[PDB]
RNA sequence: ACGGAAGGGCACCACCAGGAGUGGAGCCUGCGGCUUAAUUUGACCAACACGGGGAAACUCACCAGGUCCAGACACAAUAAGGAUUGACAGAUUGAGAGCUCUUUCUUGAUUUUGUGGGUGGUGGUGCAUGGCCGUUCUUAGUUGGUGGAGUGAUUUGUCUGCUUAAUUGCGAUAACGAACGAGACCUUAACCUACUAAAUAGGGUUGCUGGCACUUGCCGGUUGACUCUUCUUAGAGGGACUAUCGGUUUCAAGCCGAUGGAAGUUUGAGGCAAUAACAGGUCUGUGAUGCCCUUAGACGUUCUGGGCCGCACGCGCGCUACACUGACGGAGCCAGCGAGUACAACCUUGGCCGAGAGGUCUGGGUAAUCUUGUGAAACUCCGUCGUGCUGGGGAUAGAGCAUUGUAAUUAUUGCUCUUCAACGAGGAAUUCCUAGUAAGCGCAAGUCAUCAGCUUGCGUUGAUUACGUCCCUGCCCUUUGUACACACC
């Protein structure tokens, strides 16, 4: 028993937040000592265990496994 | 959904070990009885499996029945890989 | 749909902490004996439950 | 040796009455068949169940409401008894409605 | 069908005799209107304290906004040099939302985006529908089989009379026998010194104790002992069928009167309740449901907040009153239906404290055990007030203390103080009602966390006036007239 007027939005837009496709973050993660030993970049994981690499923001390296869990300054 | 693996494998594996499930309606409940995951994903991939036509589902006072078929029976066992002569509990046929 | 976030509202008690059961609605519910069901649904399943007119 | 006098009591239950009674014939029956010390089965008051409700589910038309109801029937009883005989016979004579509940009274 | 046509009967949703009122007042509550972003919506005798609709979050339907996908499955397409997901911190956001962004990380084939396809929907359509109940219609009316009448539409049976509440019977009969409805039937209320029994109900005797009178009498207490079942329970049953009698009646159907009785209105009150039908309401109860609409910045779902409760006005249920049959103090001190804590958290006794609401600590109770003998109100008795809008009336108004709640502001509710308004028995009209009745009086239950003025039920104090009639409003059937048949709108 009513006919609905169309939603008409003063609302610019909003966009689902697009996941960056990167390519070869793991070269940006290591580094190969001319076939030998390879270090890694940037940080280790302590509060994950080895091998889960950190975040560079700033002042602060950060987690991401457990991501709440880990971001301290260094 | 997107289920984390494990999770479904493991709604799988009581499915098939049970036979059956009820998965009561309630939706956004955390933690589904007796098989410490969430009713909601336990719901949608007992939709998918009757949707392939694996399981018939009798809906009654808002609980959702699950009754697993044969071949559906035969497609958990290969996506739970277990030996082909096993069967659900069900299928040990219970004579009183 | 944050997981502390949707379905945040608390439901311990009110209108709609509590379902039908049969229809799961929330209007012209019964709570007497712990029925938990609606008038009608009622007013139909009543005699498989048990209740019969008397007076 | 359980020659103790247990002081057994019983509780039945019945939506209906018939099934009850002949419940309640039966286990005296027993009972005295067996030479025991009975109080007998004691009547308490039905206690009736009543829901009123609105017949229409809408709440249209003139205002009209019907009462169901149920009456549940108790009846408990007790015995001055032993053990076999008595625990024997509240295992055995009940028809589906009736509920029976045991209390050792111990 | 209708008739301001006739006839014979009915009904307190009609009237008479009246009782109580409503309509005047303030409050509450629901409609309309207005307003608003939204005041979400559906009913207009049978809508309006209805949708159990007593909405602070939800309920949710509307509004301002933010999330998320609860888009199965098929195919294609990308794509493991990553489909994608998630994300601290900040900007930004109401937010401590990785909503979006800055960055960087994390995640791995469940995904993503296109095509179908399907779900979801308090979206629409009760004039597509089922179910549901309401109403026609609390009245007594329906229907078929042969049979007769008619060419047939149909009719007779279903009726001239009398009788009943009844199409209930006596009967008369082109009708005969049959079916439904009414009744019969079931629940409840009453009566059972008859039976069966009972520390989860009572009583007597008798112990042990308290007080008094002292004569051995009373009133008390007491999981002591014995015994009993009238009272309380609930099973079996008993009991009334108009019994007996007197009237009246083509003496039949029955109606009236008295006695006996518990009960002599169908014993009272109920529950089910026929055919046919309504464009009655309900998609807003449903995972009842067709069709149509929408299905990703959504009409899905969720989160925050607003409203549904706004105000120039009118209308319907109700509440408190207008006071002396009163108000306020004391004192007396009687119920009956209920309900009550579990996977959680109810009923709460008692002892505390506080003026109060209240909180507090231990209790009992999953229930004739405890709340409980729900020690309820009106009422009863003794006082104060004294005809004064007064100590009537208690709305509207400030402040405080608490309580439920995540959240009480737009005052949830309670209590304390103060403010004391409108109101002088209420126009035309109109409602309900004939015995445990109306009216007054509360209590329990639904809703409930907190909320009632509502509502179901319960009991208490308990009447005036009929025990009749078609005059108004309708109803039954018969006869009659009609240009009506969507039927006198
Ligand atoms: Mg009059
Ligand atoms: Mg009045
Ligand atoms: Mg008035
Ligand atoms: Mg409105
Ligand atoms: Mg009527
Ligand atoms: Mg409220
Ligand atoms: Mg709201
Ligand atoms: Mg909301
Ligand atoms: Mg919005
Ligand atoms: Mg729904
Ligand atoms: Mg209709
Ligand atoms: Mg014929
Ligand atoms: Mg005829
Ligand atoms: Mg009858
Ligand atoms: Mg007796
Ligand atoms: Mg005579
Ligand atoms: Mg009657
Ligand atoms: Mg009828
Ligand atoms: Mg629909
Ligand atoms: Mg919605
Ligand atoms: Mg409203
Ligand atoms: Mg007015
Ligand atoms: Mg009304
Ligand atoms: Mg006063
Ligand atoms: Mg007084
Ligand atoms: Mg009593
Ligand atoms: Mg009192
Ligand atoms: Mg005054
Ligand atoms: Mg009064
Ligand atoms: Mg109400
Ligand atoms: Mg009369
Ligand atoms: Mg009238
Ligand atoms: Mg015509
Ligand atoms: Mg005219
Ligand atoms: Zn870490």
């Amino acid at each position: 028993g009513k006919k609905r007027k169309k939603k008409v939005y003063t609302t610019p837009k909003k966009i689902r937040h697009k996941h960056k496709k990167v390519k070869l973050a793991v070269l940006n993660y290591y580094k190969v000592d001319d076939e030998g030993k390879v270090a890694k970049l940037r940080k280790e994981c302590p509060n994950c265990g080895p091998g889960i690499f950190l975040a560079n923001h700033g002042d602060r390296f950060y987690c991401g496994k457990c991501h709440s869990t880990f971001a301290t300054q260094k | 959904m997107l289920i984390p693996k494990e999770d479904r494998k493991k709604i799988y594996q009581h499915l098939f070990q049970e036979g059956v499930l009820v998965a009561k309606k309630d939706f956004n409940q955390p933690k589904h009885e007796e098989i410490d995951t969430k009713n909601l994903f336990v719901i949608k991939a007992l939709q998918s499996l009757t949707s392939k036509g694996f399981v018939k589902t009798q809906f009654s006072w808002q609980y959702y029945y699950y009754t697993l078929t044969e071949e559906g029976v035969v497609y958990l066992r290969e996506y739970l890989n277990l030996p082909e002569h096993i069967f659900p509990a069900t299928y040990l046929a219970g004579q009183s | 749909a944050h997981e502390n976030v949707w379905y945040s509202h608390p439901r311990k008690f009110g209108k709609g902490s509590r379902q039908c059961r049969i229809s799961g609605s929330h209007s012209g519910l019964i709570r007497k004996y712990g029925l938990n069901i609606d008038r009608q649904s009622f007013r139909e399943k009543a005699n498989d439950i048990g209740f019969y007119k008397y007076r | 040796q359980e020659v103790v006098i247990h002081k057994i009591r019983i509780n039945l239950t019945s939506t209906k009455v018939k099934q009850l009674e002949n419940v309640s014939a039966n286990i005296i029956k027993n009972a005295e068949t067996f030479k025991l010390v009975k109080k007998g089965p004691v009547r308490l008051p039905t206690k009736v169940l009543k829901i009123s409700t609105r017949k229409t589910p809408n709440g249209e038309g003139s205002k009209t409401w019907d009462t169901y109801e149920m009456r549940i029937h108790k009846r408990y009883i007790d015995l001055e008894a032993p053990a076999h005989i008595v625990k024997r016979i509240t295992q055995i004579t009940i028809e589906p409605g009736v509920d029976v509940e045991v209390i050792i009274a111990a």
